[PDB]
């Protein structure tokens, strides 16, 4: 998945690794990130340049009237002491401001734009001072191209400096596992190059090959949402296996919970719930696949059950254990983990008026459905069990209408 | 034909030791009536060798090679590689296979492969006119001809979905699990799939859906195209553009999942790596609308996908475009024993019984008692022997008598038969186990192993009412030595303090020593004749053990008779004396001892004459 | 692995062995003797258990063996 | 064994027993030629109890059971099973 | 051994005997899975005769004699001596 | 040494073994089996000879063993 990173992290990566491709190390790594529990005096002792330079302070929560330009360290502290924890609505989402980037103010005239994104044939570099697109083939690389043939309109004295900068930026993009990079805008500091704003996405699948370059960074949560201990626990299980275990909480107070097998089928179950008008009651989006073991499915089921039994809802709650007919995921071993968790949550399941609906096919499915049927006869909660004879998503209207 | 991916003559390598996937492929080949398996060799980077698997009910051998070039050189007819390498090695192994002139198709199963690596694999495949299915896919299959690894699951599912014979539908999806669900949907609403492929859910696949859709358009056997896409990326726009440019003339059923997305937050990343609509164009709504406008048969929701398939198939059937065919005979395959056993269908008797220990549960049991409770109760080595040999939790003094015996017989110098043989084997450079067994194999009637017979013979004499003098007299008349009597170095002049130590313990702790008292009377008579005819350590152990069993209350008369008859007590000497044997072996290794050869001057060589060997 | 590793820690820390003595113990192979000695208790127990059970002679079942003879061609050359 | 009393690494058997050195203490003398600290002799005894048996299915127990089923005496059956102790088992 | 007639590397015991392959030819089949040339089967038989015995003093013969003097049965005594066969002897 | 070396020459020159087959025979250790098999004839003969002779139990003579016990000081420390 393509994951966005803070302007602080992207500029720090550019400051650290771009001077290896470009011989113009004019851009220093003068950056300061301010979080909620950040001791101002510690960051002041870490960055002496703060007190002796003109500053820029802006929120770094993946985003206007919020950028503070050309200020003193005292004036920067005023912006920080006022805007921290401020409730703001951006894109319809209401969240508090918690992360801010402090960097030196570069007095500029020129404002040039550069962006690198990828297509099925290679990478595309976009440049503007209306916008030129330069395609870099996957097998040939940048060396095969004369980047020089760019905008003649105003470039001349610095046409070679931009040619060199965007060639180095592609190498940085290609070797550091980026999925997207945008410097809108960039400027000149004499004969050097300075980035003013930076938006970046890393391909999180590159992690194994980027242990040294990504050492100083972590992926932030999108604006508005707060980190979830349950979501990070599922991500932890997912990282130690070739199998897939994914969980995203949409609404903690939602009536409809899902534990669907597969990326494809889980989306279809969400489509059906939304098509019946129950998008608001959809408590989560999740999936498990790639033949996870009994212990892994047990911990996954335990987490969904825990989150589902925290609040008591008047019309009860529904648990949809669905999926397609599997190709290799063992239904007996996975459902053994599901049954073990349901057995543990027996008292909490009855007290929350939870109804379980199951539809599954695949290796040893008859044995797995037998476990669920035997469980429903002793647990004390309604467990409707279906196999490949029932249409995949038929348990959705059966639970939300019937 | 360029449009054919796999046929009934397709030969493949399976990269990675995936025994279940290997069996699934062979089972499909068998039910499809193939003459030979679809797998030429297995590529196992850890080991070269052989792999045994089934061909119906018959076992066959598949060769296993360490590398892709070695396997390709051995089986040049194999043009497909089913790659089960992890996401850490999927790129280099696929690229190595693509560089082989004889490999044309590579299916990449791994999830978590970088987008850049997939871009390079896709471009390498297109440049060399090869095909990459994946990453992050089960694969696909040509009905009745070939299956990629685990594609279409169990043979039961293959039979229920009629995948052993081709239909008229050319199918392609992103999702692996949905490809199997679709095989079921299509089989129930048409004559089934001819071929089905899952390209994976990554946003930069090795092959796009259109690559496969264009092959279906050229294939005359396919009269209907069906596809299931999803939100994120612009793959489906290649199909819509081909549909608009009249490149796809066959009727196409299409559905794009992800209609839920606008109802949920924009930040939600779905299961597949590429399932995230970055732009409006990437949404399921924009894709399904553009599909409708391009002339495709688009259902109202996923629920009516099979109904749209049924409508398009029925249309072809009435118009004569597709012809009704007779259903071929339903294939059969034996069920795996493990499945029949798990479902309770069958029962199989055990050959052995074990009553002394159980290692099959959560905790090791010694005669039913958890090892934890044995240790918490400080039963000791004597208590462990009570459980494992006698199946009793013995009184403490009985467990301590067993431990006392082990210490007393641990060693009796290097000169005895067992220690001597173990030393000779150790001097010959033998390992500890061989040297130990060389010495233990001397334990028998003259050395060490007299304990069982001493217990047997003294118990019989005392029980049948024989006076000690009558027992001594009877054994002499039969020409049988009294077991437990006599010694090579110990005698009246050189008393055996080990015997004294065992006797003092029994007098202080056993409720009765009647057999010992009888044995000591026999000893007075034997030593009166010859001083070396003492009650030896083996006789002392056997006799005292009978008194221990008789008086401790833990054994019935029958249990004692069984112990005597079966021969338990020589085990005590073997166990105890193993301590000294191992010590002697180690002593010779520390000393750097040389090979021993018995001196010639200690052997009288007395060959028979020529006359003696010629007749009697 | 647990016994071997812990025995090295025992010898290293009990004060009764010099570095040379520990090296000699490791090089010569003492520690497998502990398993031979200990496991002899259970081996003798299993032997006696079969004698008490009156067990019959065992012959491995044919159905658990794949007999795969070489061809006449294979035994005639290489 | 050649004198008036059996010696284990120079120590009289009587003194070994009077001092309650135990089976672990006897192994300390005979294998290591040391009078070990008590906790070291008890660790040897703990190991013996812990590895005494691990069911009938392991190589050594299995071979000893097959020899016992073939009517073999205890010593032959024991050695049949001990001879499986090597790099993979034990 | 599972059919109508015992096979040694696929060859019927009857054909092994009718062809007079001998003990060397049986070892060629059972150890090497080859029907060896006659002089190769005769070299195996020559080796067996040449190493049959080298007196009572060698390690293996000495240990087998000690076990036999201790009243042991033939099989136990034989294995006692065979277990000395290693890097220095044999 | 003579048997091992000559067997390599036999395998190399008889035409029945490929270079790989010879390498496998050498690596796995077949040839010590020949000595075990052959010498079993003489071992069984020596066992039977002692039974015919009515031989008594052997105990190695004490005069052929140097008993050298460690001191009390040696067993107390290193
Ligand atoms: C011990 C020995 C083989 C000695 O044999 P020898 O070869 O010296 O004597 P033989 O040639 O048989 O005869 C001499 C003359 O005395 C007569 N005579 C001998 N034994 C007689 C007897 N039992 N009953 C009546 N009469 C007897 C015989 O009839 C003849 O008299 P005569 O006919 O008038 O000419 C022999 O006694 C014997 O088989 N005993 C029974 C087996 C037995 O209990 N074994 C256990 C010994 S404890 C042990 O193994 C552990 C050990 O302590 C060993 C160690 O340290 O050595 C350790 O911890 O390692
Ligand atoms: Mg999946």
């Amino acid at each position: 998945a393509q994951r966005g990173i803070r302007e602080y992290d992207a500029k720090n990566l550019l400051a650290r690794y771009l001077p290896e491709y470009l011989d113009d190390f004019s851009y220093k790594g003068n950056l300061a990130l301010v979080g909620p529990e950040t001791d101002i005096e510690g960051l002041e002792a870490e960055n002496p340049w703060l007190k002796t330079t003109r500053l820029v302070v802006k929120p770094d929560q993946l985003f206007l009237g919020l950028v503070l330009l050309d200020a003193d360290w005292e004036e920067a502290k005023e912006y920080l002491n006022e805007k921290m924890g401020l409730e703001v609505t951006i894109g319809g989402i209401t969240g508090r401001l918690s992360y801010f980037l402090i960097e030196p103010f570069t007095p500029h005239k020129e404002e040039y734009y550069v962006a690198i994104s990828s297509d099925y044939e290679g990478d595309n570099i976009f440049f503007s001072m209306k916008v030129i697109s330069i395609h870099v083939d996957s097998l040939e690389g940048i060396d095969a191209l004369d980047v020089g043939s760019k905008l003649p309109a105003e470039l001349g004295d610095k046409r070679a400096l931009v040619e060199e900068f965007i060639t180095a930026l592609w190498r940085f993009y290609s070797d550091t596992g980026f999925a997207y990079v945008e410097i809108n805008p960039f400027t000149f500091s004499g004969r050097g190059i300075v980035p003013l704003d930076m938006v970046a996405k890393l391909d999180d699948a590159e992690e194994y090959w980027q242990k040294k370059r990504w050492s100083e960074l972590a992926f932030p949560e999108p604006f508005g949402r707060t980190p979830s201990k349950e979501e990070l626990f599922i991500k932890e299980i997912d990282s130690k296996t070739g199998a897939s275990l994914k969980l995203t909480i949409l609404n903690p107070e939602g009536r409809v919970w899902t534990m669907v097998a597969g990326g494809g089928a889980s989306v279809i179950y969400a489509d059906t719930i939304c098509d019946l008008g129950h998008a608001d009651e959809m408590a989560n989006y999740g999936e498990y696949s790639g033949d996870p073991n009994t212990e892994e499915t047990y911990h996954y089921t335990c987490t969904i059950l825990d989150l589902m039994t925290r609040s008591k809802n008047p019309n009860g709650k529904v648990l949809l254990i669905g999926g397609a007919i599997a190709n290799f995921t063992d239904v007996a071993k996975t459902f053994k983990g599901v049954v073990m968790a349901l057995e543990e949550y027996q008292q909490k399941l009855q007290e929350a008026d939870i109804e379980i609906y199951v539809r599954r096919g695949g290796p040893n499915y008859e044995q797995g459905l037998k476990l669920m049927r035997d469980l429903g006869k002793r647990l004390g909660v309604p467990i409707q069990v279906h196999g490949p004879e029932t249409h995949m998503t038929r348990i959705v209207p059966l639970a939300l209408e019937e | 034909k360029d449009y054919v991916l796999f046929d009934i003559n397709t030969k493949a390598f399976v990269y990675g030791y995936q025994t279940n996937a290997i069996q699934r492929m062979l089972d499909f080949d068998y039910v499809c009536k193939r003459s030979s398996p679809s797998i030429s060799a297995i590529i196992n980077p850890s080991r070269a060798g052989i792999h045994k698997a089934f061909w119906g009910t018959k076992e066959i051998i598949l060769p296993m090679y360490k590398t892709i070039p070695l396997a390709a050189l051995a089986y040049p007819e194999a043009d497909v590689m089913v790659n089960f390498a992890s996401h850490r090695s999927a790129f280099e192994t696929t690229m190595e296979a693509l560089k082989e002139d004889t490999i044309r198709i590579v299916a990449v199963i791994a999830e978590g492969v970088p987008e850049r690596q997939s871009r390079v694999m896709a471009a390498t495949a297109r440049k060399l006119d090869k095909i990459v299915i994946g990453p992050a896919t089960v694969g696909g299959m040509t009905a009745g001809a070939f299956r990629i690894g685990n594609t279409a699951g169990t043979i039961e599912n293959i039979i229920a979905s009629k995948l052993y014979r081709p239909g008229c539908v050319g199918f392609v999806s992103k999702s692996g699990g949905m490809l199997n669900e679709a095989f079921n949907i299509i089989s129930r609403n048409s004559d089934g799939i001819y071929e089905g492929v899952a390209i994976g859910g990554d946003r930069y696949p090795g092959s796009n859906m259109l690559d496969h859709i264009l092959r279906y358009e050229r294939n005359p056997a396919i009269k209907m195209i069906a596809c299931l896409g999803e939100l994120g990326g612009e793959d489906e726009y290649m199909i819509i553009q081909a549909l608009k440019e009249k490149k796809i003339t066959k009727p196409l059923v299409a559905w794009v999942t992800g209609t839920c997305s606008p109802y949920l937050p924009a930040s939600v990343q779905f299961g597949h790596a590429g399932a995230k609509a970055n732009t409006e164009k990437e949404t399921a709504q924009a894709k399904n609308d553009a599909f409708r406008q391009a002339g495709a048969y688009v259902p109202r929701s996923f629920d009516d996908y099979g109904e749209m398939v049924r409508q398009v198939y029925d249309m072809l059937l009435t118009r004569g475009i597709v012809q009704k065919f007779d259903e071929p005979e339903v294939p059969r395959i034996p069920t795996d024993y493990s499945k029949a056993l798990a479902t309770g269908d069958i029962r199989k008797p055990t050959t052995f019984i074990c009553t002394i220990s159980d290692d099959s549960g959560e905790e090791l049991l010694y005669a039913g008692k958890k090892l934890s409770d044995v240790l918490d109760r400080k039963m000791g080595i004597g208590g462990v022997i009570g459980l494992l040999w006698f199946k009793k939790e013995l009184p403490e003094y009985a467990a301590h008598f067993i431990e006392l015996v082990i210490q007393i017989v641990a060693d009796h110098g290097p000169a005895v038969s067992g220690a001597h043989n173990a030393i000779v084997a150790s001097c010959a450079g033998k390992d500890l186990i061989s040297s130990l067994c060389s010495g233990l194999l001397t334990i028998g009637p003259r050395f060490g192993g007299a304990i069982d017979d001493a217990a047997r013979e003294f118990k019989r004499a005392q029980e049948t009412g024989l006076a000690p003098e009558q027992f001594v007299g009877e054994m002499k008349k039969k020409g049988i030595n009294i077991p437990g009597i006599g010694h090579k170095i110990k005698s009246v002049k050189n008393p055996d303090k080990r015997v004294q130590l065992l006797i003092s313990y029994a007098r202080a702790n056993f409720p009765s020593t009647e057999l010992l008292n009888y044995a000591l009377q026999v000893e007075e008579l034997t030593t009166a004749k010859k001083g070396n005819l003492i009650l030896n350590v083996a006789g002392c152990i056997g006799i005292l053990f009978i008194d221990l069993m008789s008086s401790c209350g833990a054994f019935s008369k029958e249990e004692i008779d069984e112990v005597v008859r079966l021969g338990y007590l020589n085990g005590l000497f073997a166990l105890g004396r193993s301590i000294g044997l191992i010590g002697h072996i180690l002593d010779q290794k520390r000393l750097g001892s040389r090979l021993y050869r018995h001196p010639a001057e200690d052997i009288a060589y007395m060959m028979p004459s020529e006359e003696e060997i010629q007749c009697k």
